[PDB]
C-alpha cells in the first residue's frame, strides 16, 4: 500500500567543506595499580600512611579483621562448636576468594585515603635485592608488623637462591615455567599449576623461620604477602587476554561445575562484612568482571617482551620435543617441601628442582586430580638417552621448620610434548608397585600410551566401578 | 522417589550408586543410639584416606531429607572407626 | 638530617624520575654573567 | 503477511537471529575503534 | 490556564566534562 | 601529691609544663591521649 506525504516532513541539506572535537569525559574514578620500582615521594609516602593507619585502625575494618580470613585465628565458621579455616584451596575456584580479598583490601585502602591503588612487584625480572620501599629500616611499617592475636614477630628468611637463581635452559627457571604454564589453552588445567606456582615461593621467601609467612597461620599479616596475590591477580588476567585471542573460552569450564554456585565465604555473612560490594559480589558468575569493581592495571608486558613474543614463542618451544614428569598431590595439613631426585637407567642422581606446599591445620580436606607437570628432562637431555627410557625417582620430604615427615606421595607420570602437534603424550607404567593414583581426568584428544618391563600384563575397560569388587 | 540408607555398623551395600531423576536421599539409623552425624569429601583420595574435615561443614544429620545437587559425593560417616570398616559410599546425582 | 644510606636511598628513588633539561655550551665572556631562560609554547608561526 | 518483514514474526525465524549476531559484531568493532582513538566508550553522555 | 503535558515529551539529562595555639590529638588517629 | 584535692590541678599543671618541654624539641603537638575503654585489645605498637 502507498502512504500520505504528510505522513513525513520534507528533508534538509547539509555541507561539510573537506578536511585537507568532541570533549574527554570519564575521569576514569578507578584506583590504578603500578609496579613497585616507578613510583615518587607523594605516593610512595601515601602508601605508607595507608599502611601506617590501616594497622593503627582496630575497627570492624582494620588490618586484624580483613586478615583475619586468611591465616588466623580461625573465625570459620560463624559461631560453631568448632572452628575451622575459611581459606580457599586446592579446588579451581581459588582465585575468586583471593581477588575478593584483594578487591576488599583496595576499597579499605580508599576508604583511609589512598588514591593510587596497590602495587605489584614482578619477579620475572631479575632482581638482585628485594625492593626498597620494603627492605627500608628507617620506620618502614611494610618491614614487618607484630601481631597482636599471636603476640609475636614475623621473621623474613629470603632465599638468597632467588638472586643467584639458575638459568635453565638458557632462561630464568621461574619465568620458563611460567611460560610453560601459560602454553596451556585449557582453563583448569592452567590454572592448576598456576595455583601451583602460586604456591611455590611462599616457602622460598618463608625460608625457615616458623614465624614466617611460609605457614598460612603466619602468613596472612605480610605486606609482601598481600601483593603476591595482586601479582597473581595481575598475571591470571594477562593470561586471560592472552588467551581470548587464540579462539578458545576462558569462563566456561565442565571440569569444576559444582563449586562454581555457591556464595563466597565468609564473605557471605552479614555479621563480619561490612562492605556491600563484596557483600553483595558473592557469585562466580559474577566476579569475573571487573567493570563492576572499578580496578584497572597500565601496562602487561613481561621481561620486555610483549603479546606476540608469548604467542609465538609457545610454538617455538613445541617445536623441541620434549617429556616431563608428573606428580599428584593431595593436603597433609601443614606446609611443607620436598625435593626430587633422579634414579636414571644405570647412571648416577642428577639433582633437578624440588616442591613446596603451602597448608594448615584448620584446613577443608581437598585433592589434586588433575596431574601437575614438572620439567625434569633437563638431566634426561644432559645424559643423553633417549626421551621414551625407563627410570625412577626418590623424593625427600621436609616441613619448612626442618623436620622429616611421613605423608609420602604417589608414584610419577610420564607425559611428552610431541613436536609441532597440540596434544600432549600421557604414558602408564605397569609395574609391580601399586603405587600409581586411583583415578586422573585427562586433557583432550591427548594420546595414551601403556608402558611395561616387558609382565605383559594387558588392560581392560570393564565399565563399573563394582567390577572393581 | 526417596533413598533411605540407615546407618549400619557394617556396608554390605554396593560401593557406587547412580541414582534416577527425583530421588532425594535420607540417612536413618537402625538403633537410636546411633544418630551420629555422617560426613562428606567429594574427592577418592580423601575416599580411601578419610580425612576427617573438622567442623560440620559438609556433613548430614540422620532422619532428616535431602536434595542433593547433580554431583558426585563420596560419602564417609563421621566415625573415625568407619574410616577402616569402608563406608565409602559413591552417589553420582541423576540431572538428566 | 641524612646519613649515607639515606641519601643513597633517595638517589635511586631520583634517578628514576622524568626531567626537563636545558643543555648549555658556555665558554665565559671575560666578565661574570648570568642567563634567564624561560618556556612559551609550541607556536612558531594577535 | 506472516512473514519476517513484521517485527512481530521477524524473531521467529533465525534468519533474525544470525542478522543481530552479525550487526552486533559490526557494533561492538566500534569499542575497538575507540580504543584506538583514545575516546569514551565505557559511558554515554545521552539519555542518561 | 495549566495546559497538558503531552504535548511535550519527556525532557532528558546530558552530562558534559571540563577541561602555640597547640591542638592535641587523639594517638589512634597519629 | 595523692589522694588531696589538688591531685587533679598539680597533675593539669605537670601536663603543662611536659608539653612546654616537649615544645623545646620542634615538635606540633603535645602529649597524645587515648581511651583505654575504647573497645581494643591492648596497648598501641608505638609503645612496645
Amino acid at each position: 500500500t502507498q502512504l500520505a506525504s504528510s505522513l513525513l516532513e520534507s528533508p534538509s541539506v547539509s555541507f561539510v567543506p573537506g578536511k585537507g572535537e568532541d570533549p574527554q569525559p570519564t575521569k576514569t574514578k578507578d584506583v590504578v595499580r603500578y609496579e613497585v620500582s616507578a613510583l615518587s615521594l607523594e605516593q610512595v609516602s601515601n602508601l605508607r600512611n595507608a599502611l601506617y593507619k590501616l594497622q593503627n585502625d582496630d575497627g570492624p575494618n582494620g588490618y586484624e579483621a580483613i586478615a583475619s580470613f586468611h591465616g588466623a585465628p580461625k573465625l570459620c565458621p560463624e559461631n560453631a562448636t568448632d572452628r575451622y579455616a575459611c581459606c580457599t584451596h586446592g579446588m579451581p575456584v581459588f582465585p575468586h576468594w583471593h581477588r575478593l580479598l584483594t578487591v576488599q583490601f583496595e576499597m579499605a585502602l580508599r576508604d583511609k585515603g589512598a588514591l593510587l591503588g596497590i602495587p605489584y612487584w614482578d619477579w620475572t625480572r631479575p632482581s638482585k635485592a628485594l625492593p626498597s620501599l620494603l627492605t627500608s629500616t628507617d620506620n618502614n611499617p611494610f618491614s614487618t608488623y607484630q601481631i597482636k592475636f599471636a603476640q609475636h614477630q614475623v621473621t623474613r628468611d629470603v632465599q638468597p637462591g632467588l638472586y643467584n637463581r639458575r638459568k635453565q635452559s638458557g632462561l630464568d627457571s621461574l619465568f620458563y615455567q611460567t611460560l610453560e604454564t601459560l602454553e596451556e589453552t585449557n582453563y583448569c588445567d592452567f590454572e592448576v599449576q598456576f595455583e601451583m606456582l602460586h604456591n611455590t615461593i611462599h616457602a622460598l621467601v618463608g625460608g625457615q623461620g616458623t614465624y614466617s609467612m611460609s605457614t598460612l597461620e603466619y602468613s596472612a599479616f605480610d605486606p609482601f604477602f598481600m601483593i603476591h596475590h595482586s601479582s597473581i591477580d595481575r598475571i591470571w588476567q594477562i593470561w586471560q587476554t592472552l588467551q581470548k585471542l587464540r579462539h578458545r573460552s576462558f569462563n566456561y569450564a565442565r571440569c569444576a561445575l559444582r563449586n562454581l554456585y555457591r556464595p563466597l565465604e565468609p564473605f557471605n555473612y552479614e555479621s563480619k562484612n561490612p562492605n556491600p560490594v563484596t557483600r553483595a559480589n558473592s557469585r562466580p558468575v559474577q566476579i569475573f568482571d571487573a567493570s563492576k569493581f572499578h580496578y584497572n592495571f597500565d601496562n602487561l608486558n613481561l621481561n620486555g617482551h610483549s603479546v606476540s613474543e608469548i604467542n609465538t614463542i609457545i610454538e617455538n618451544l613445541r617445536d623441541h620435543d620434549r617429556v616431563y614428569a608428573g606428580f599428584v598431590l593431595s593436603g597433609i595439613g601443614v606446609s611443607a617441601t620436598a625435593n626430587v631426585k633422579l634414579v636414571p637407567q644405570g647412571g648416577d642422581p642428577v639433582d633437578v628442582g624440588s616442591f613446596y606446599i603451602l597448608g594448615g591445620d584448620g584446613e577443608m580436606p581437598w585433592a589434586y586430580e588433575r596431574v601437575y607437570k614438572y620439567d625434569v628432562t633437563d638431566a634426561l637431555e644432559k645424559l643423553g638417552l633417549n626421551a621414551y627410557s625407563n627410570f625412577g625417582f626418590q623424593v625427600t620430604l621436609t616441613k619448612y621448620n626442618g623436620e622429616q615427615l611421613d605423608a609420602s606421595l604417589a608414584t610419577p607420570v610420564v607425559i611428552s610434548r610431541p613436536a609441532n602437534a597440540d596434544y600432549d603424550v600421557l604414558i602408564l607404567p605397569l609395574l609391580e608397585e601399586n603405587k600409581l593414583p586411583p583415578k586422573v581426568i585427562v586433557s583432550r584428544g591427548t594420546r595414551v600410551r601403556f608402558h611395561s618391563p616387558v609382565l605383559n600384563a594387558n588392560v581392560k575397560e570393564v565399565g563399573s566401578y563394582t567390577s572393581l569388587s | 522417589d526417596v533413598l533411605i540408607l540407615p546407618l549400619l555398623e557394617e556396608n554390605k551395600l554396593p560401593p557406587k550408586v547412580i541414582v534416577s531423576r527425583g530421588t532425594r536421599v535420607r540417612f536413618h539409623s537402625p538403633v537410636s543410639s546411633l544418630n551420629a552425624n555422617v560426613k562428606e569429601v567429594g574427592s577418592y583420595t580423601s575416599l580411601s584416606l578419610c580425612s576427617i574435615p573438622p567442623g560440620d561443614a559438609n556433613s548430614y544429620d540422620p532422619d532428616v531429607n535431602y536434595s542433593l545437587e547433580p554431583g558426585d559425593y563420596f560419602f564417609v560417616s563421621s566415625n573415625k572407626a568407619r574410616c577402616e570398616q569402608g563406608t565409602r559410599v559413591q552417589i553420582s546425582i541423576d540431572d538428566e | 638530617g641524612l646519613n649515607i644510606e639515606q641519601l643513597y636511598n633517595l638517589l635511586e628513588q631520583r634517578r628514576a624520575r622524568e626531567r626537563a633539561l636545558a643543555s648549555f655550551t658556555l665558554h665565559g665572556l671575560g666578565f661574570s654573567a648570568n642567563v634567564r631562560i624561560k618556556v612559551c609554547d609550541h607556536d612558531d608561526d594577535q | 503477511p506472516y512473514g519476517m518483514s513484521t517485527l512481530e514474526y521477524s524473531a521467529y525465524d533465525p534468519i533474525f537471529f544470525i542478522h543481530h549476531s552479525n550487526v552486533d559484531r559490526q557494533f561492538a568493532i566500534w569499542q575497538a575503534l575507540q580504543r584506538y582513538r583514545g575516546l569514551d566508550y565505557n559511558s554515554a553522555n545521552c539519555n542518561i
